[PDB]
C-alpha cells in the first residue's frame, strides 16, 4: 500500500514498452456514450460466436 | 463405430445419451453394413453397424 510516508523516485529516462503490452492506441467500450441498447444487441450477435469457436462449432 | 465428420464438435461418451434410449423399447431390428441416424442434442449424429457376431438379421 503506497503510504505518504514513502517516497516516490521519478528519476530516470522515459523508456519504451514491452512488445506485448497494450495502449491507448486502441479504443474500448468506455469511450462510446449514449447507446448501451444497441452496443449490448452487437455484443449478444458477436460475442459469444467469436470468444468460444469451438463450443459454438459444437 | 461413429463417423468422423459428424463427430468433429461433439465430445464425450455417446453411449447412454444416444444408443441407449435409441435401442429402447423399440425392438429394432439391425443388420451388419446398415447406417442409421439419431437426432437430439442439437446434432444428428450417423453410426455404421461393423460387426455383429450372430447371423444378420437379428
Amino acid at each position: 500500500i503506497v503510504a505518504p510516508d514513502t517516497v516516490i523516485h521519478c528519476e530516470g529516462e522515459p523508456i519504451k514498452r514491452e512488445d506485448e503490452e497494450e495502449s491507448l492506441n486502441e479504443v474500448g467500450y468506455d469511450d462510446i456514450g449514449g447507446c448501451r441498447k444497441q452496443l449490448a444487441q452487437i455484443k449478444e450477435m458477436v460475442e459469444l460466436p467469436l470468444r468460444h469457436p469451438a463450443l459454438f462449432k459444437a | 463405430l461413429p463417423i468422423d465428420d459428424t463427430v468433429e464438435g461433439i465430445t464425450g461418451n455417446l453411449f447412454e445419451v444416444y444408443l441407449k434410449p435409441y435401442f429402447l423399447e423399440a425392438y429394432r431390428p439391425i443388420r451388419k453394413g446398415d447406417i442409421f441416424l439419431v437426432r437430439g442434442g442439437m446434432r444428428a449424429v450417423e453410426f455404421k453397424v461393423v460387426e455383429t457376431d450372430p447371423s444378420p438379421y437379428c
